[PDB]
């Protein structure tokens, strides 16, 4: 498990964004649309999240540059 | 005396007072 | 969703919008099929189906049937559940006043029509008749006539004069006027004659009728001419057991309102004489009245129950009516409860979850997860499984706990550390198993006390449980930077038997390689645990760049502090581990582990250190016997010569040389004095008994005895408690608080006789009750302190404005009882920072004090600081960042949506606990420090002898040593002797300065905040200028002011029956002494201004709370301050609209006249008001908060004759309506709405 999240607090400033990325990814995740982008050492999409932010490869901007990706992924698949 | 949760009625006037388990 | 609220008057049309049919008889059920009688208060046809889409007769039973009206019984199909919403109307035949607005302290009704409540309560009773549209008559739209007037009056003119009786009279004044032509009029009379009622009568009622005309809601629906019912499921006649049934009081009354108004109707029909209608007016209007609001009227008593029947305003209002009891505080699934135990072996981050409680809550993630792993067929298979406890679904329920944190709180829950998440560890058992660390912040004793358990469901709670409510996350208290992780008795003694050296032990002086040979040589036996020992030890210092480097030394210590040192983690010295560690420095270790290395280490720092302590104070054995405790022989001695003195004293005082009062007082004194000595002399004897031989004969040191170690290390005890356990126990109080005069000369460890246990009890007794109904009363004060100001949170991180505070060194007048750095660290400094000769900016306007700031500060030793504050914040309708400070938890700044004044309320309630209700019984300048004398504000001049004497009363003495800094301040009196004067140089202890000389302890902080003035308030003058006095002796003796360019039209009316201190030929400054006594706030703001009424306000409060030894914040006092202030009273209108004595909150009428003030039109003046807590808390724009507090009733009506709408910023009321915070997380969601 996770005991501190200060580093988490470190790499994204607000330790209140990062509850809220963090959700944002783990909803991605436990909904089955993505898969993690770190080891899972049988965690929970809440620590595996929490570990995914603490590498500092997922913050708000990734995920939504992500997303308006998938946006016009869709949009190429009007065909 | 001390550690607070219930009063020491007997002291000496002026100090602060217990606040004794 | 849906978007802001609106409150108005119901029109008779909108009544009859909601309604759908009009109940007809008082009616309930058939009695033997239990089907609703058409149709009355249960009514199919007007609410609907008993049963899910089926009608009443049943003919169109088919589900299919959806939206088919019946025809048979006329029944909508639908589901039951609209049998809770749909309402009903009921016609009045006459008339009806609604008695919210009738009996509502500033009556609507009567203040509405310029008309006193008296008049119009008599009119409605039929004693007396009421005039209407006269025309062109002998009196006016409106008075009053007895029965013989009315007689005789219509005989004058038949027509033309309208003259009515009851309520239908109110409707028809209501409906009368329109508020246009009785407002213009007005307007002409405010403006001219002065006549303070006058002007107060105008703004109350030209307000209400201008506020009230704005929102569109007619005066005659005060009146009620339609009655809306509520639905029948909301006041259920559902069967009990037993064939009884039971149903709402509610369900009596509507039933009294329908029969009365149908007997009405029938009277009316019937050709009724005068009278008897007028009873049945009469009668009807008792019963709506009991129906709106019970309490106001008779009161009527229920059927064959003796209590009265709870109306709606009873089901609204009251801490058990549906604000305080539902919407604020609510019943919770997926949530458990517990005795709890130690489990000491636990890591911080968790607890220990019994295995049924732990089962029954995660039932439905075990259900999905068996039936995800295909271990289950279907859901119902899944119940069954767990319903059988079958040995596969353990595994499955460690799968869901692994990373799934929990939340644990205690019952009183003071501050948010109340509430904490830890990991789940599955325990078999029926007990909780809570870290004993977090126990301190639970104030959990294991007495029997029982916590409660929550599981959060969604990820957003589960990952805010795991980064904010966390145990490891939360360290340091909100309230102070001191941890609230300290180990608390037993591991504290465990560590303190540790680190401690005796004089002689096993292998004294020798060397060892380190820490691991110390290990070796104790555990097996060759070495003691305490000796003065010479060890190799490798220190660790960050150094030069940030790079680690390590060095290694021979360091004098003992066995025990090397054992410790293997725990200690790299970055810290080892002079921390070389003293006797007690519980005062286990803290400050902690501190600054946390301090240096961070969050991480020290958290598996305090686990180790638990553990530890822990397993040595179980190794060392202590415990306590009948023989540890001391007792003095010397005690009897102190004994006899204290009872001979008595017996001396009653030799002088039975033949009358002494008085009695001063006998009595000075054989207090001798007692006091003989308790002090036995208490000496036991404390001599314990504290360094132990003499001991070390290569040589004897020597003495620290005492090894068991209780002595359990006193000294703060594990458990005091001073006081161990010299009663010993000595003679001081001296109690009669009830009267009389002190006795004989003290109790036993001690526990002896045997008490009847007489001494019997005078305890008093104080016994005393002291419980002060506990027992105290903790009470703070709760109390804490929910007052949360309600005033919560709404506050970090709407945007500046706002710029550069006001702030000075801070320097608190001295009350003798030395300095809290430091600067104390009340400067953690704040933004709010100017430039200067040397005394301005050599260069040390700090800028904008730098966050942070620790090495505060040292740089200490360098240069400049102690007159300038801070950013909360009250002093330029930000409309919240606080900026940089105004607060940093405080958190977290060292770091406050973060962009956190609510501070929640935690403010918070930190203030907590040392609410540690006060009490009742408070225990109760010649010149000696300077402390070397320095030198500087006279501040003081006349003085050369007497006779030379020696430089005081002629003025505010004189203030400072002590100002080499560097420049004050640390000594005190206040001289008038008439005063200086050997000295401003200039010299004094040494330490050498007296500067001579002069001849000639109840309640927790409510002191509530009396306070209230901003309740004295009960004997002291006076200060308006302006600076001298002063003199004048006109003779009626009630009050005239002082006249004089200022110095112009003349003073003021002059004030003091009473000449009470002393005064102002000199009649003296100068004296706007805000200075014209007489004594405590003072009250809001005059204290008028005269002095905003920092001076603040600073008063928080070093008062500082004051009461350090006496007890609570550490606390200026910043959350701050906070309350300013939103105690939010109020303010205009003055001019200028070129705005507002009125001359209207009391608008600052931040709008700022915002709106300072775009007046951008804009070329002349501003608006205003004057800061003082509100208190209690009052403040009214003044709250969003009504849906001050009706969940401060008294329901009076707030929905006069928001409703508002038309009040409500946009529900804050949180309170978004906590009401059910949806996210506009703080915490939600406020970057909150932030991404409001903007849009
Ligand atoms: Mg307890
Ligand atoms: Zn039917
Ligand atoms: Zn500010």
């Amino acid at each position: 498990a996770r005991v501190t999240v200060q580093d988490a607090v470190e790499k994204i400033g607000n330790r209140f964004d990062l509850v809220l990325v963090a959700a944002r990814r783990a909803r991605q995740m436990q909904v089955g649309g993505k898969d993690p982008l770190v080891p899972e050492e049988n965690d929970k999409t809440t620590v595996i999240a929490l570990r995914e932010i603490e590498e500092g490869l997922i913050n708000n901007q990734i995920l939504d540059v992500r997303e308006r990706q998938e946006q016009q992924e869709q949009e190429a698949a009007e065909l | 005396g001390g550690a607070g949760h219930v009063p020491e009625y007997f002291v000496g006037i002026g100090t602060p007072i217990s606040f004794y388990g | 969703e849906f978007d802001a609220i609106k409150i108005a008057l119901a029109s008779p049309d909108m009544i009859r919008s909601w309604s759908f049919g009009e109940v007809k008889k008082p009616e309930t059920i058939n009695y033997r099929t239990f089907k609703p009688e058409r149709d009355g208060l249960f009514c199919a046809r007007i609410f609907g189906p008993v049963k899910d889409y089926e009608c009443l007769c049943g003919k169109y039973k088919r589900l299919k049937h959806r939206g088919v009206i019946c025809e048979k019984c006329g029944v909508e199909v639908t589901q039951t559940k609209v049998r809770r919403e749909r309402m009903g109307h009921i016609e009045l035949a006459s008339p009806t006043a609604h008695i919210w607005f009738l009996k509502s302290l500033p009556s609507r009704i009567g203040l509405l029509l310029d008309m006193p409540l008296r008049d119009i309560e008599r009119v409605l009773y039929f004693e007396s008749y009421v005039v209407i549209e006269g025309g062109m008559t002998n009196l006016e739209r409106q008075q009053i006539l007895t029965e013989e007037q009315y007689l005789d009056a219509l005989e004058e003119f038949g027509d033309e004069f309208d003259a009515k009786m009851g309520a239908e009279a109110i409707q028809a004044l209501l409906k009368s006027m329109d508020l246009e032509q009785e407002c213009e009029q007005l307007r002409e009379e405010l403006n001219e004659t002065n006549s303070e009622t006058k002007r107060k009568k105008l703004t109350k009622r030209i307000k209400l009728l201008e506020a009230f005309v704005q929102s569109g809601n007619k005066p005659e629906w005060m009146i009620l001419t339609v009655l809306p019912v509520l639905p029948p499921d909301l006041r259920p006649l559902v069967p009990l057991d037993g064939g009884r049934f039971a149903t709402s009081d509610l369900n009596d009354l509507y039933r009294r309102v329908i029969n009365r108004n149908n007997r009405l109707k029938r009277l009316l029909d019937l050709a009724a004489p005068d009278i008897i209608v007028r009873n049945e007016k009469r009668m009807l209007q008792e019963a709506v009245d009991a129906l709106l609001d019970n309490g106001r009227r008779g009161r009527a008593i229920t059927g064959s129950n003796k209590r009265p029947l709870k109306s709606l305003a009873d089901m609204i209002k009251g801490k058990q009516g549906r604000f305080r009891q539902n919407l604020l505080g609510k019943r919770v699934d997926y949530s458990g409860r517990s005795v709890i135990t130690v489990g000491p072996y636990l890591r911080l981050h968790q607890c220990g979850l019994p295995k049924k409680m732990a089962l029954e809550l995660f039932k439905p993630f075990i259900y999905g997860k068996l039936e995800l792993r295909g271990l289950a067929t279907t859901i119902k298979a899944a119940k069954k499984m767990v319903e059988r406890e079958e040995a596969v679904v353990w595994d499955i329920l460690d799968e869901v706990i692994r990373e799934h944190p929990v939340l644990l709180n205690r019952a009183p829950t003071l501050h948010r550390l109340g509430i904490q998440a830890f990991e789940p560890v599955l325990i078999e058992g029926k007990a909780i198993q809570l870290h004993p660390l977090v126990c301190a912040a639970y104030n959990a004793d294991f007495d029997g006390d029982q916590m409660a358990v929550h599981v959060p469901l969604t990820l957003e709670a589960q990952l805010e449980a795991r980064a904010l409510m966390m145990s490891t996350n939360n360290i340091l208290s909100p309230a102070n930077g001191e941890p609230i992780i300290v180990p608390s008795q037993d591991v504290v003694l465990g560590l303190y038997y540790m680190t401690r050296d005796c004089v002689n032990a096993k292998g004294e002086g020798m060397v060892l390689t380190g820490p691991k040979e110390a290990e070796r040589l104790y555990r097996s036996g060759l070495a003691s645990l305490h000796a003065r020992v010479k060890v190799r030890i490798t220190e660790y210092e960050k150094d030069a760049n940030g790079e680690l480097v390590a060095k290694t030394s021979l360091k004098d210590t003992t066995v025990g502090r090397a054992i410790l040192w293997m725990i200690v983690p790299k970055g810290l010295p080892y002079s921390i581990v070389n003293q006797a560690l007690g519980k005062k420095a286990i803290s400050k270790m902690l501190n600054t582990c946390y301090r240096i290395l961070g969050l991480k280490p020290t958290v598996i720092f305090a686990d180790q250190i638990m553990y530890t302590g822990f397993a040595y104070a179980a190794r060392s054995g202590a415990s306590v016997g009948i023989d540890d405790m001391v007792i003095p022989e010397k005690k009897h001695e102190i004994i006899s010569e204290a009872e001979a003195e008595v017996a001396e004293i009653q030799e002088q005082f039975q033949s009358g040389l002494v008085t009695a009062g001063e006998r009595y007082n000075k054989v207090i004194d001798i007692w006091a004095a003989a308790n002090d000595r036995v208490s000496k002399a036991m404390m001599d004897n314990l504290q360094t008994e132990t003499v001991i031989n070390r290569d040589g004969q004897e020597e003495k040191q620290v005492s090894f005895n068991s209780i002595y170690m359990m006193a000294d290390s703060g594990a458990r005890g005091s001073a006081a408690q161990i010299r009663q356990l010993a000595g003679m126990r001081g001296l109690m109080a009669k009830p009267d608080g009389s002190i006795i005069e004989t003290p109790i000369t036993a001690n526990f460890r002896e045997g008490l006789n009847v007489l001494q246990y019997f005078i305890s009890t008093h104080g016994a007794r005393k002291g419980l009750a002060d506990t027992a109904l105290k903790t009470a009363n703070s709760g109390y004060l804490t929910r007052r302190l949360v309600d005033v100001a919560q709404d506050l949170v970090v709407t945007e991180d500046d706002c710029g404005t550069h006001e702030g505070i000075m801070m320097t060194p608190v001295i009350e007048g003798g030395d300095v009882k809290e430091p600067l750095r104390d009340r400067v660290l953690g704040r933004v400094t709010a100017e430039d920072v200067l040397k005394p000769g301005t050599a260069d900016i040390l700090v800028p306007r904008n730098t966050l004090l942070h620790e090495q700031w505060c040292d740089l500060l200490e360098e240069n030793s400049v102690d007159a600081v300038k801070v950013r504050s909360v009250v002093s914040c330029d930000t409309d309708f919240g606080v900026c960042a940089h105004c607060y400070g940093r405080d958190l938890a977290r060292g770091h700044i406050i973060n962009k949506g956190e609510a501070i004044g929640v935690i403010a309320a918070q930190s203030i309630g907590e040392p609410g606990t540690q006060l009490t209700m009742r408070t225990f019984h109760i010649s010149s300048i000696q300077v402390k420090n070397k320095g030198s004398i500087k006279l501040s504000n003081v006349k003085s001049v050369v007497n006779s002898s030379g020696k430089l004497v005081i002629t003025s009363r505010n004189t203030e003495l400072k002590l100002i040593d080499e560097f420049g800094r004050t640390k000594e301040s005190y206040k001289v009196p008038y008439g005063a002797v200086l050997a000295k004067g401003d200039g010299e140089q004094v040494a330490g202890g050498e007296t500067v300065a001579n002069w001849d000389p000639h109840t309640g302890g927790l409510p002191r902080v509530a009396d306070l905040f209230e901003a309740r003035r004295p009960k004997e308030p002291a006076i200060l003058a308006e302006i600076s200028g001298i002063v003199s006095f004048g006109k003779e002796t009626k009630g009050k003796r005239r002082l006249v002011i004089t200022p110095v360019d112009g003349s003073d039209p003021y002059e004030e009316m003091i009473p000449k029956w009470r002393q005064l201190n102002v000199f009649e030929g003296e100068r004296v400054e706007r805000g200075d002494v014209i007489s004594d006594g405590p003072e009250a706030p809001h005059d204290i703001l008028r005269l002095r201004g905003v920092h001076a009424v603040t600073r008063y306000i928080v070093n008062e409060v500082q004051d009461v709370y350090r006496l007890q030894g609570v550490k606390i914040n200026d910043k959350h006092i701050e906070v309350i301050v300013r939103q105690m202030l939010r109020k303010a009273t205009i003055v001019n209108a200028g070129s705005s609209d507002f009125l001359e004595g209207e009391q608008v909150e600052y931040s709008r009428v700022k915002i709106a006249n300072r775009e007046l003030e951008a804009n070329g039109k002349v501003g608006a003046t205003y004057s800061r008001d003082l509100l208190g807590i209690t009052k403040a808390s009214l003044a709250t724009e969003s009504f849906i908060s001050a009706a969940s507090f401060q008294e329901t009733t009076r707030v929905l009506t006069e928001a409703a004759v508002a038309g009040k709408r409500d946009e529900l910023r804050g949180l309170k009321e978004n906590v009401i309506v059910g949806r996210l915070i506009p703080a915490g997380t939600g406020y970057a969601y909150h932030q991404d709405r409001m903007r849009r």
